[PDB]
């Protein structure tokens, strides 16, 4: 039924052994029906779960699924059938879904289910041809059904950004909602671009004369405060 | 339920981890602030009734139709005047019960979650229960600590409903 | 619970079949070898308390921590309890040797000791090795090769039903494992 | 998962009313005995996995069963899960000793595991003889009068008695 | 077994030995050829006891009960009551458990059905409270039921399973989850040994369990415990509901699947052999590509609803962990 | 994420040394300030939803735009999005004020995120008077002189001053 | 790097929201122990030296043979000896940098991870080091909260190495 194309592969952080024995930071806490949580932990899993989906603002009153979660309460799911349910409703697919350039909803689903970025341009390709034909519902399928998905999550886990920060260092890797927000560099200049924008620029205003030219004692203020 | 400890257990238990010291110093943390908490704790038990009184009366003073109001909603009747002090007494307590735990948690439990949904269906405003709030939090008569103890938490609630 | 002609008759009916010619032949064949059979569960069921009490004997005398402190031989009221079962296996291991088919074993002893054995907390590897040293021991009192006992029968060759017998106990030792 | 404090807020909320001035009497006394608490967590932790590990010595040495060919004991992947599980218990007896309330033991350990400890065919009387062994250790090593103020701990050693009790009692 | 092979639905339920019936047919006092009485007893202890083990120590307790069952003084209905109140039938069935346990185990030994509504247990434990224990075993002997069934002449059998005597639906699940297998008596079986009640939330609220047949791949097993939401507070994890309300019903009908052992060593993700995460060794899964010590699945026999369309794949995977079914009833 | 003491000690260790005594000492008048660092935070926290919204207020009627059909504010959910990324920078403004340190503020928070508000056509300029619109609100909070006793918080202020500036100078 | 700090600001970020009074009841505790932690932080850093040959010459006293032992691992040359001190160094530096944040935070990123993987691939032994700490654990000097503080961290370590 031509499967996926053979595609490269990239050397990114989460396939390597990083030995954080008695971890001290920067491991998701871990949102698991495993550990058989009460009412507020529920509420927990639900709101985080919803969040690594749906992401933050997205997340609203509206969006909120009542009836999933009664089911995850009761036991009816598992969550990786929430996550699924998830993604096939409708409020996703208004938001992130109509609006994404095929090739660019693929990066928020191999990334925002898997937690990793995407190997090369050539997976962008060949999940954008299986999402453009079998419809979004045999995409998510794959992506779940995957035995990548399987060995690391499991049955019941909200997927976590797979290794952002490095143990020794600070910055590591830009959060995800944050790394692909939605709306595509290039979306809108099918449309018209935004207008009316200008005020901010006119709220704030320097002179010409007040700004730094090269040279001047002043442009090197700002490494001299944080030393 | 969302304690310190509950918390600090939580966290170390998600982590695969022993408690070590941190976690310790957390609950250090939390006996050492207790004496403050229960001493809020117990003014706001030992005058409950008349903080329930004076605040619902409040809320009739500066929302004068409340009490004017034909509907069953609004305390025109003999009913939303009991019904009124009863919901007040409600978040009386729940103040009075994370004064006692030490978090937000027995209110974010019983209480803030699900909150919208009421006040959305039973054409419930959240101003109201602001007001009386407010009335609480100028007229609990706290000292001190204890009187940052209380208004946290009273400040939280309304932070919940604004 | 069901003999050879049981299950020739069973599977000649949901084959929905008279039994025929070739069926009854090997049952014929049966029949003949029906009296070194008889011989044969003569021989267990002489001499199976003895065998049992080797059995059990070799099974501690070999591993020596069932019947330390805190073991599940160790009190005189779970030896008596131990010993006794070792004597309905057997038991029901002679009767698979007189039906010649495995019916009664996996209806009646086979069936749920799984669970009862790890519902008491029962070593299963112990209770395989005691069903392998009544295997052995079994085999050995069949063929007449008894270092104690060899007595007086017809000579002749019966390998195929110390194969069969063989094919019992290691049904039961697969069951409890 | 509940500490001591929400328990009762629970049970007061469950029956809607204040606190009453009694409970915060008795309350303010939990407070004002918790350092021991912490001091007594701290020297559990700080000696753990010793304390497995000899409970583990004593415990293959007694019943030599487990350790020779046809015992859990023996396989080398099967003996590190033996000295693991005796890890946890440990782990959630300190965190129930923590939290005052027996709940995270409740739920997240001891929940279903006799059930599961009869689908391995695992002798749950000898895990009960572990954690036996792993009592009169953490106790001993609980009341060991150094570095730390002298007084009174008996009624928080006696609190301490009861988690691994319900543990040695919730595997068989 | 095969419910299919030799046209019986209930042999190869287990339950094939218990049809042997035993009633004395002989009218006066046996003096000397002490053959019939001594198969009569056995079995009389062999349906009492549930194959319980009595030893020679312990053949001397009641040793003058049955030494007045031969004679002209107790018919095996009154024999049967005495052996129910002797010091072992305490021992072993009361002392042990408590009343709803202990009342289930009544009902195995003295009538051989389940008890099927909670009408059975209020009424017997309101016996007990009353009157104590002599007059419970009584109230079970006392009765139109076992006079009707066994007419106090015939040791007493298993007919829970049976259309006949008349019990609800689930007093015929319930029957099976009592009496497993021959082997299984009573401190035997995982579900009622010693203390804990065979039938709590299940015996109560007349919940239909499923048959587990005896034997194979689902013959070790135990139903996880779930408590009940928000109000009385419990754990949310522990087990698939036996619902499954809602949309989701789309995509074929909803199939309560139970799998039987999950282990580490047995669960391999479909790959013989077990995987090493480390080069040297280290096995379990790893969590953010760092080692956590937690068993891959926590607890052996999680269930799962599955609708139709997604049976194949569940069933496929399942079966590599090396899981393996117990009983899949549609729901 | 590094705090006051993680920072010191990062770099301490990054060298490869001992802790001087110089910095022992100034890591002491610190510790010795604390409580003044956890009152300020206790005051912003309690009135956030109220800084966010009188910020939100004063920053639609100054530049009007926004709010009108064509902008971002209109959407109704445009809006609320608005609304709660301010909400979400007080959040991490809070969280460096505890912390000391401009850590989780800067690689959580505003690392990335000029890159963010140029994919989505809004004005980052406009994002910074939001800013500047709460650093005034925060601060007049701050300094309030009510439950607290007197003293000298110029040290502080100005130090949470720093982090509301930096949240401003890195969306544009 | 893990601080009570840092922990409860990861928690409630983790959970999307503003810092309650829980959070800040535990740094409450981290500040309340940090004097005791700073005095036994000084002291240690203050005679550091003998503490480390005091130390290197207990491993020896222990073990005579890694004095002995023709090897590359072995503190038979002129290069081991100084590589053994370099290390029980390591220790004790960690050791003083987990007293001044106030957890086991230095530790568990510096040191603790991946350190079986080096001892397993060098020959390396926890015996060596344990036998180290045992030593510093005994002759420290330190009095009273400072010594617990310094001795909940030592512990740490041997819990690690075992
Ligand atoms: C656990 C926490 C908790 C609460 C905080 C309350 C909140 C709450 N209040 C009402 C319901 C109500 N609450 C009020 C109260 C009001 N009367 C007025 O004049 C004022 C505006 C206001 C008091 C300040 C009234 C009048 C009703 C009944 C409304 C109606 O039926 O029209 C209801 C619907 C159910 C009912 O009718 O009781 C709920 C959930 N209930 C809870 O379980
Ligand atoms: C129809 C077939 C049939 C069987 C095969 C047995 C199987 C069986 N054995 C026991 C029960 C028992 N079986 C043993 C036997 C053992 N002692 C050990 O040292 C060894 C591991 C092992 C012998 C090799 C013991 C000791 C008990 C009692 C266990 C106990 O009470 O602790 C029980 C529970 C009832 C009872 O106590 O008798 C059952 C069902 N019963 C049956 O009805
Ligand atoms: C009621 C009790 C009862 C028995 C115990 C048997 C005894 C028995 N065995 C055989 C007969 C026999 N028995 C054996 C048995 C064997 N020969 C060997 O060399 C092996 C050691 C051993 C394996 C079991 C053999 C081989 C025969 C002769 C072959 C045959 O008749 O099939 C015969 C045939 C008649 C005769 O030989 O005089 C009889 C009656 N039958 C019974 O009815
Ligand atoms: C979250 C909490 C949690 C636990 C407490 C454990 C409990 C647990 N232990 C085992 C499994 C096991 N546990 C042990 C342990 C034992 N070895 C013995 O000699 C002693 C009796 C005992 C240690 C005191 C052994 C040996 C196994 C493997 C059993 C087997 O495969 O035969 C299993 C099955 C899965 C597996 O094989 O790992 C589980 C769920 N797992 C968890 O997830
Ligand atoms: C952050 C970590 C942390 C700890 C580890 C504890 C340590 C600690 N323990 C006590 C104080 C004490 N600790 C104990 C404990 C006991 N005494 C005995 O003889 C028994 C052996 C043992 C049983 C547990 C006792 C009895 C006191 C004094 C009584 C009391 O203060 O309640 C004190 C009071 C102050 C002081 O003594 O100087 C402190 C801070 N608190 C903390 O904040
Ligand atoms: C109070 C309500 C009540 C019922 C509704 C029945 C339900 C019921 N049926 C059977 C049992 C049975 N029921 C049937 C019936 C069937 N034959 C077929 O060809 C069809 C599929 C189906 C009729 C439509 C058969 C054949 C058996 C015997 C099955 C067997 O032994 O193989 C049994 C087991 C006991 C027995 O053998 O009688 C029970 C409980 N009994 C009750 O007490
Ligand atoms: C697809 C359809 C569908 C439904 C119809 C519901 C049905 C339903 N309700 C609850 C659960 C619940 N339902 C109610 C409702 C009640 N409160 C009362 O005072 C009244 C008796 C009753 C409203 C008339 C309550 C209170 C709970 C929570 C019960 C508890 O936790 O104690 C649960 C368990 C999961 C959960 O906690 O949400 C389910 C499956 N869910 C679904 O998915
Ligand atoms: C962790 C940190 C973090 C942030 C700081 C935010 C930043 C952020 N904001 C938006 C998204 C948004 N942010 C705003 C906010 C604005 N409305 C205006 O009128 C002003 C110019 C401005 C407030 C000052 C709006 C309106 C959107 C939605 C834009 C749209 O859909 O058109 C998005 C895309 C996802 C979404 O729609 O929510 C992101 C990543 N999110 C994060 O995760
Ligand atoms: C757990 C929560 C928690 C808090 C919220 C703080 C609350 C707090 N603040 C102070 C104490 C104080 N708080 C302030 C703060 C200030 N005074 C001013 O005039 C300015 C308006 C403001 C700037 C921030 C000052 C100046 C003191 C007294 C000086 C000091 O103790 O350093 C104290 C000392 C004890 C006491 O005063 O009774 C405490 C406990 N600490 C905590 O543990
Ligand atoms: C941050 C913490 C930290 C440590 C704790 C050390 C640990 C450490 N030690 C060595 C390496 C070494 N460590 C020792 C030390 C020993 N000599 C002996 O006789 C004794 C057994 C023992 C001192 C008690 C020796 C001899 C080597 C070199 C081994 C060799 O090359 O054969 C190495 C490999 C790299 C190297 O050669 O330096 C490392 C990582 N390094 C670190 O970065
Ligand atoms: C020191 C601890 C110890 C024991 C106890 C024995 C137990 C024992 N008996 C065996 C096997 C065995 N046992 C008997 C039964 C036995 N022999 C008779 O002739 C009579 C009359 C018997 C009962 C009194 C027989 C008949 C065999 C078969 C071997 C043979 O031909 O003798 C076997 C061999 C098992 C096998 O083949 O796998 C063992 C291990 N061995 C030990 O090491």
């Amino acid at each position: 039924s031509i499967p996926v194309l053979n595609y490269s592969l990239s050397t990114q952080n989460q396939r390597v052994y990083s030995f954080e024995y008695l971890p001290n930071e920067e491991q998701p806490k871990c949102y698991t029906t495993d550990n058989l949580p009460a009412a507020i932990e529920m509420d927990q899993i639900i709101w985080a779960a919803y969040r690594q989906i749906f992401s933050e603002h997205q997340l609203l009153s509206s969006t909120r699924q009542p009836f999933l979660e009664s089911q995850l309460r009761f036991n009816q799911i598992t969550v990786k059938d929430f996550i699924k349910g998830l993604i096939l409703s409708d409020a996703f697919r208004y938001l992130n879904y109509d609006v994404n350039n095929n090739y660019r909803f693929v990066e928020m689903c191999i990334q925002r289910i898997l937690g990793r970025e995407i190997y090369n341009h050539r997976e962008k390709l060949a999940f954008a041809v299986i999402i453009g034909s079998q419809g979004l519902e045999a995409f998510i399928d794959l992506l779940i059904n995957s035995e990548e998905y399987e060995d690391n999550f499991g049955d019941n886990m909200i997927p976590y950004q797979r290794r952002r920060i490095i143990a020794q260092r600070s910055k590591g890797e830009i959060p995800f909602n944050l790394k692909t927000p939605r709306l595509g560099k290039d979306f809108l200049y099918k449309q018209g671009m935004p207008q009316l924008l200008w005020a901010g620029p006119v709220h704030r205003f320097r002179p010409q004369e007040q700004s730094p030219k090269a040279g001047d004692p002043a442009l090197f203020l700002s490494m001299v405060q944080d030393l | 339920m969302k304690t310190p400890i509950t918390e600090a257990i939580a966290s170390a238990d998600s982590q695969g981890r022993f408690l070590s010291n941190a976690e310790l110093q957390s609950i250090t943390g939390r006996y050492q602030r207790a004496s403050a908490s229960l001493e809020a704790a117990k003014q706001l038990t030992g005058n409950a009734s008349r903080l329930i009184t004076g605040a619902a009366q409040a809320v009739y003073t500066k929302f004068p139709f409340v009490t004017q109001m034909p509907g069953p909603t609004y305390a025109s009747n003999a009913i939303g005047k009991a019904k009124c002090a009863r919901d007040i007494g409600y978040y009386l307590r729940m103040t009075t019960y994370c004064l006692v735990v030490g978090a937000t948690g027995p209110m974010d439990e019983y209480l803030v979650a699900g909150l919208e949904e009421i006040n959305r269906s039973f054409e419930l405003s959240p101003s109201w229960y602001i007001a009386a709030l407010e009335n609480i939090k100028n007229d609990h008569g706290l000292s001190g600590q204890a009187a940052n103890e209380a208004n946290t938490y009273l400040d939280y609630a309304i932070n919940v409903l604004s | 619970m069901l003999d050879a002609f049981s299950r020739v008759v069973v599977n000649s009916d949901s084959k929905a079949a008279y039994v025929g010619g070739s069926d009854l032949q090997s049952l014929k064949t049966f029949i003949s070898d029906g009296n070194k059979r008889l011989d044969a569960v003569n021989c267990i069921v002489s001499n199976a308390s003895c065998i049992v009490s080797d059995a059990i004997s070799g099974m501690i005398c070999e591993n020596p921590g069932l019947i330390a402190p805190g073991g599940n031989c160790y009190t005189n009221r779970r030896m008596a309890a131990c010993l006794r079962d070792g004597e309905i296996i057997l038991r029901y291991v002679s009767y698979a040797l007189l039906a010649g088919d495995s019916s009664v074993l996996d209806d009646r002893c086979l069936n749920g000791l799984k669970e009862t054995y790890i519902a008491l907390g029962v070593p299963t590897a112990s209770t395989s090795r005691a069903v392998s040293i009544m295997k052995a021991a079994s085999t050995a009192f069949i063929m007449n090769t008894a270092s104690g006992r060899k007595i007086e029968i017809a000579a002749g060759d019966c390998q195929a039903l110390q194969s069969e017998a063989a094919a019992y106990f290691d049904k039961v030792g697969s069951a409890v494992d | 998962m509940l500490d001591a404090f929400a328990k009762v807020v629970a049970q007061a909320d469950a029956r809607g009313e204040f606190l009453s001035n009694k409970q915060l009497n008795s309350l303010e006394t939990m407070i004002g005995e918790g350092n021991k608490r912490l001091d007594i967590v701290n020297k559990i932790n700080s000696n753990a996995s010793t304390i497995v590990t000899n409970s583990a010595r004593a415990l293959f040495a007694e019943q030599p069963q487990l350790i020779q060919p046809g015992g859990n004991a023996y396989t080398s992947r099967r003996m590190a899960a033996c000295l693991r599980d005796m890890e946890i218990v440990l782990r959630y007896v300190s965190y129930a000793m923590t939290a005052g309330d027996s709940s995270v033991l409740d739920d997240r350990c001891l929940n279903g595991l006799r059930e599961t400890y009869q689908a391995l065919g695992t002798p749950g009387t000898s895990v009960a003889v572990a954690i036996q062994k792993m009592k009169e250790a953490s106790i001993a090593l609980a009341n060991d009068l150094n570095g730390v103020p002298l007084g009174d701990c008996s009624s928080l050693n006696s609190e301490l008695a009861v988690y691994f009790d319900r543990a040695a009692a919730a595997v068989v | 077994l095969g419910t299919v092979l030799g046209n019986s639905s209930l042999d190869k339920l287990g339950l094939d030995k218990f049809v042997d019936r035993f009633e004395v047919n002989e009218a006066g006092r046996p003096d000397g050829f002490s053959a019939d009485y001594e198969v009569i007893i056995r079995a009389c202890y062999m349906q009492i006891f549930a194959n319980a083990y009595i030893m020679e120590s312990e053949r001397a307790e009641m040793a003058k009960a049955e030494s007045e069952f031969r004679d002209g003084r107790f018919t095996v209905k009154e024999f049967c009551r005495a052996l129910a109140k002797s010091y072992q039938y305490r021992k072993r069935f009361f002392d042990g458990r408590p009343l709803y346990g202990a009342i289930e185990l009544c009902f195995k030994h003295i009538l051989g059905r389940t008890p099927d509504g909670l009408e059975h247990y209020r009424a017997k434990s309101a016996v007990y409270d009353t009157k104590g224990y002599e007059a419970f075993i009584d109230a079970f002997f006392d009765d139109g039921e076992y006079d009707a069934f066994y007419d106090s002449y015939c040791v007493p059998f298993y007919r829970g399973h049976l259309t006949t005597s008349n019990l609800s639906m689930a007093a015929f699940t319930h029957m099976f989850q009592v009496v497993r297998g021959s082997s299984t008596s009573d401190k035997a079986n995982p579900r009622t040994m010693t203390n804990q009640i065979t039938l709590n939330q299940a015996g109560i609220q007349s919940i239909p369990l499923a048959v587990v047949a005896p034997g194979a791949d689902g013959a070790t097993f135990l139903a996880p415990d779930a408590s009940a939401g928000s109000w009385q507070t419990g754990f949310s994890g522990a087990t698939k509901a036996r619902t499954s309300h809602g949309s989701r019903q789309e995509k074929g009908k909803m199939f309560r699947i139970e799998v039987a052992n999950n282990t580490q060593y047995s669960a391999v993700g479909g790959g013989s052999g077990i995987k090493l995460q480390s080069r040297s060794g280290k096995f379990y899964k790893m969590r953010n590509m760092a080692p956590a010590k937690v068993s891959t699945f926590r607890r052996a026999n999680n269930v799962y609803l599955v609708p139709f369309d997604e049976l194949s794949a569940t069933y496929i995977k399942i079966h590599k962990n090396g899981g393996s079914i117990a009983s899949i009833t549609p729901v």
